[PDB]
RNA sequence: UAAACGAUGCCUACGCUGUUGUGGUUAUGAGCACGGCAGAAGAGAAAUCUAGUAGGGCUUUGGGGAGAGUACGCGCGCAA
């Protein structure tokens, strides 16, 4: 029987979509259909930023931060803990993730 | 109200060749219309088959737990030879409360709680 | 041994007292929610008939937990007719409460003629369909005197309503006795209720008994208080 | 008798089966706006009610009136 | 297209199941008038308007508490006066009331005119 | 784990409900009242059930409980009701409203010393 | 035309006051009848005065209807709306339900104290929907106090005004009173009474009590 | 030749509400074409709804599992 009305992706009034490669296990997954993750991360970790106030020779610093866009497969994002199975009544609710650090 | 009479009312119907469904409904019918505020029966053996079961029946009010099980409950088992076997049975009856302490306790259990009426 | 009744609703309180009809409770629709209102009025007349017996099951760890299921039929010979199901560990326990879910679905069952109106009236007035389920079923009016062309259920049904000719046809899995008995029933109910091109001019209006009697109710409500 | 009861805004029968219908009683204004000992009496079926259409319909048949 | 005749029943088919008291249809005929007209005489429906838009045609109608169903038939049987009685059984609830409408060349014609002028036709859309 | 089980709420409940007046402020007053009116047939219960109603009575004639009408409280809310308030919109004759309100009261020739919001 | 009982200035006056024509934003198909215009401000209705008198006059005729004021039941679950219905229901004799509506107690014989009903009265019915559902199955119509955001299918009277302010509630209460009162002959005019009674059914805080109190007490 | 799938033929009808898009036009109130979403009422064995109402027109197509989309003959293809 057909679990979701939506087919478990996003394509509608389309033929094909462009294919993208898992970060864990690099499978192709269609676009529409990928799980996506981002992430804004400092290059210098917190346990340091003390240190960094005595070594750096300018009156005053900004860390540089670094940017990325991950995409998994079904089966990485159940593995790793990005999503969970659900009961028939939650699958249906939309919420936006966070972004990691 | 007394076990040990209506135990031998079944096993003597089980030598009557009589079904047990039967002859434990009409158990419980009197028991229950002598003034029982409950009892339990089973009937363990090879019953039905060669494959042994019990079969155990509940109604109204009995108790397993504490000292109020001494003094409200009442026990007997007997066994009835047949041709394949020993078939076993257990009656237990609850007795009711009575003021003038002949058919059972004179005071109710202890954690019953009763609030009077106001004038 | 017998116990009395207090009525525990409104309309109970006017039937006990005798300010009431039982064409006047199916006339403004009124609810029934005590048997008893049926009682009073046909307890010396109504006929059963036990429709089906079955044996029903739950799967549990210890093994089948099983019931007894009993649908039945209560009417009259002359108008009125109910359906009523229920379950209970035993076939006797079963029967008392299917017994209470016909007498609170009882249906008053108009009647007609095939062609002229001498006589008595004999039929259904009108061919109508009725569904429940998979099953479908539908009724046409019939000869004076051709009997009841009729399915082994359905038969039954049509008998206690009073009804004398008629003609029959059905479609699907009738071999489901809950749903021939309660599509059968719905075809009868659908052929009184159609549109008669006289409906229009035959209309009378009325206030509601209930409203109507306010006076004594509020009499009765200080009398139980006093 | 049991078969002459008609919905007032929908035009058909009743059936005594229906646990949604109900009747409507209003009384009557009297001269310099008080009350009176007569009365207003609608019919009106489930059907009207399970949509919401009643609330509209009663509106306009007090203006009829 | 549609077929003209089927038209005009689904649009009063439904409105009267929504519960409304009048509507307007969009595309009419000379059969349509005829048909309308009928509906009139046995007091089904109550009050006709006649659109002349230039663009085919419409009307605007009101709805007895009479009308139950009506319906086409298509293809347009013909029949023989042998045969309408078979087709008054097949359509219609009961002996006592109801409309077959048949075409002939006297006009439209109910089952009962049938008996009454001897004649057949063709067979065209019901009423009850 | 000190929670107090279902008849000891109950009959607390109860009893502050039928004999309101009766009790007090003080753990030996109520005591002595439970040991009174009540059937309670071990102290070991009646020392739990006046502790929760003196528990009660604390936040009782502290402005109410909700879940728990007492008449004296009734009677207590009415006289703080008719200690009336004196505040008043009654006198706010003169007022501003906007636009939409004021071709309101045009339309419906309203009379009063109204004006535009001047906002 | 309808036949109303006349309005009368300072009652008029009363109720803009008591801010009883601020409708929401939101709008329905159900509600555009009684809208005249929109605050150019602030988006929200403003909801038309002579259509707000008619239909309260209409709500009173059919209150005056029922013998045994008794079966007529006033619900209202909530605070911040309450003591208004408590005093209500007295001045015409119906009886109230006042915290939350058991469900099934219309229904069901054994739940004890709800009389069966023959008209139930209900505020801001977004919460006491299940009031509105129960009556359904005992053939009683339905009088509700509505605002433009919310829509009932089997409320029989929606009488317009703001329900979410204790300065409108008061007034809707208030005023139906008295009509229904003078509509039987238990006065000679509507007028007589306003700021005492108005004030009466007003909503106060513990908080607001507690300084009325001190005042009052070194008034007396 | 494909799970060439929204597993839902093509024209043409009659049909409840709220919300959100894309492109033009606008008495600025709205419309027309192409969509998404959330209820309702009906429907259906249910799950659910491209599935509501209906003798409108025309084509394809199924008739308990298996053997079998296999044998023989024929048509296309360099072969597969
Ligand atoms: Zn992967």
């Amino acid at each position: 029987t057909k679990k979701r009305s939506n087919n478990g992706r996003s394509k509608k009034n389309r033929g094909h979509t462009r294919c993208v490669r898992c970060e864990h296990c690099s499978a192709m997954v269609p676009n529409d259909k990928a799980i996506k993750k981002f992430v804004v991360r400092s290059v210098i970790d917190a346990a340091s930023l003390d240190d960094l106030k005595i070594a750096t020779i300018y009156e005053e610093y900004e860390v540089p931060k670094s940017y990325y866009k991950l995409n998994y497969c079904v089966s990485c994002a159940v593995h790793i803990k990005l999503v969970r199975v659900r009961s028939r009544w939650e699958r249906k609710i939309r919420k936006e993730q966070r972004v990691s650090a | 109200l007394c076990p040990a009479i209506q135990a031998e009312f079944i096993r003597s119907k089980f030598e009557e060749n009589i079904p047990y469904r039967r002859s434990v409904v009409s158990a419980i019918k009197n028991i229950k219309s002598a003034g029982g505020q409950g009892c339990v029966i089973e009937v363990s053996g090879k019953l039905k088959g060669q494959r042994a079961r019990s079969v155990k029946t509940i109604d109204g009010k009995i108790i397993h737990a504490g000292q109020p099980k001494e003094e409200f409950m009442r026990y007997a088992t007997t066994s009835v030879l047949l041709k394949q076997g020993i078939i076993g049975i257990k009656v237990g009856i609850m007795l009711p409360q009575d003021d003038e302490g002949i058919k059972g306790p004179v005071y109710d259990m202890v954690d019953k709680i009763k609030v009077l009426p106001i004038k | 041994e017998e116990a009395e009744w207090f009525p525990k609703t409104s309309l109970g309180k006017l039937v006990k007292a005798g300010r009431i009809t039982l064409d006047e409770i199916f006339g403004h629709s009124l609810c029934i929610r005590e048997p008893e209102i049926i009682d009073y009025f046909l307890k010396a007349t109504l006929k059963e008939e036990v429709l089906v017996i079955k044996s029903v099951q739950k799967q549990t760890k210890a093994g089948q937990k099983t019931r007894m299921k009993v649908v039945l039929a209560l009417g009259d010979h002359n108008n009125y007719i109910g359906i009523g199901s229920g379950v209970a560990r035993d076939v006797v326990s079963a029967i008392n409460a299917a017994k209470v879910v016909a007498k609170c679905s009882m249906r008053p069952i108009k009647k007609g003629f095939w062609g002229n109106e001498i006589g008595e009236a004999h039929t259904v007035p009108v061919k109508a369909l009725g569904k429940c389920g998979s099953v479908k079923v539908q009724v046409t009016p019939a000869p004076k005197g051709t009997g009841l062309v009729a399915g082994g259920v359905s038969k039954t049904i049509f008998k206690l309503a009073g009804i004398k000719d008629i003609f029959t046809s059905s479609k699907g899995q009738t071999c489901t006795t809950e749903n021939f008995a309660r599509a059968s029933l719905y075809a009868i109910t659908n052929s009184t209720n159609f549109n008669m091109p006289n409906v229009i001019e035959e209309k009378v209006v009325e206030l509601n008994p209930i409203l109507k009697n306010a006076e004594f109710l509020i009499e009765q409500e200080q009398r139980d208080l006093r | 008798n049991s078969f002459q009861r008609v919905c007032d805004f929908s035009l058909k029968p009743i059936s005594s089966q229906d646990r949604s219908s109900v009747q409507i009683n209003m009384v009557q204004l009297d001269e310099r706006g008080r009350a009176t000992k007569d009365l207003m009496i609608f019919n009106v079926s489930g059907t009207v009610r399970k949509n919401g259409k009643i609330d509209s319909m009663l509106y306009e048949r007090i203006n009829e009136m | 297209m549609m077929d003209k005749l089927a038209n005009l029943c689904i649009t009063i088919n439904n409105a009267n199941r929504a519960q409304k008291r009048s509507v307007v249809i969009r595309r009419i005929s000379k059969v349509c008038r005829l048909f309308l007209e009928s509906m009139q005489k046995h007091g089904y429906i109550t009050d006709i308007v006649y659109i002349d838009d230039h663009r085919e045609g419409k009307a605007v109608v009101g709805l007895s508490g009479r009308l139950n169903r009506c319906g086409a038939i298509c293809p347009r049987y013909d029949v023989e006066l042998k045969d309408v009685e078979r087709y008054r059984a097949n359509l219609l609830p009961s002996r006592g009331f109801g409309h077959l409408i048949v075409t002939s060349s006297k006009g439209l014609i109910d089952h009962r005119e049938c008996i009454q002028h001897n004649t057949g036709g063709k067979i065209l859309g019901y009423f009850y | 784990g000190q929670i107090k089980g279902k008849s000891v709420r109950t009959a607390s409940k109860v009893i502050v409900e039928r004999y309101f007046n009766r009790l007090t402020n003080d753990f030996y007053d109520n005591r002595n009242v439970v040991i009174d009116v009540a059937e309670i047939r071990s102290k070991k219960l009646r020392n739990k059930v006046s502790g929760c109603v003196t528990k009660l009575y604390k936040r009782v004639k502290k402005n109410g409980v909700p879940g728990l009408y007492i008449k004296e409280h009734e009677e207590e809310r009415e006289k703080k009701e008719s200690f009336i308030p004196k505040i008043s919109i009654l006198d706010e004759d003169k007022v501003e409203v906007d636009e939409v309100t004021m071709e309101m009261i045009n339309q419906y020739e309203i009379n009063g010393d109204y004006v535009l919001a001047k906002k | 035309a309808v036949r109303v009982v006349p309005l009368s200035d300072k009652v008029a006056k009363a109720m803009v006051q008591c801010c009883c024509h601020l409708g929401g934003v939101t709008s329905s198909t159900s509600l555009k009848e009684y809208i005249f215009g929109k605050r150019e401000e602030d988006k929200v209705n403003i909801i038309d005065i002579k259509k707000m008198w008619e239909k309260l006059n209409l709500a009173a005729r059919m209150i005056c209807s029922i013998p045994n004021p008794k079966d007529i039941v006033v619900v209202s679950s909530k605070d911040f709306g309450r003591k208004a219905v408590i005093k209500f229901a007295e001045s015409i004799g119906a009886t109230a339900v006042t915290g939350r509506f058991i469900p099934g107690s219309f229904s069901n014989y054994e739940i004890k104290g709800v009389r069966e009903p023959r008209l139930v009265l209900v505020s801001d019915c977004f919460a006491d929907k299940q009031v509105v559902k129960e009556a359904s199955y005992v053939n009683a119509p339905c009088i509700a106090f509505c605002n433009t955001d919310n829509d009932i299918e089997f409320v029989d009277m929606v009488i317009p005004m703001n329900n979410r302010s204790q300065s409108a509630i008061g007034a809707g209460f208030c005023i139906l009173s008295k009509l229904v009162n003078y509509m039987k002959g238990n006065i000679d005019k509507v007028e007589d009474k306003l700021r005492d009674h108005i004030e009466l059914y007003t909503y106060r805080d513990s908080d607001e009590l507690e300084q009325l109190y001190q005042e009052q007490k070194i008034e007396e």
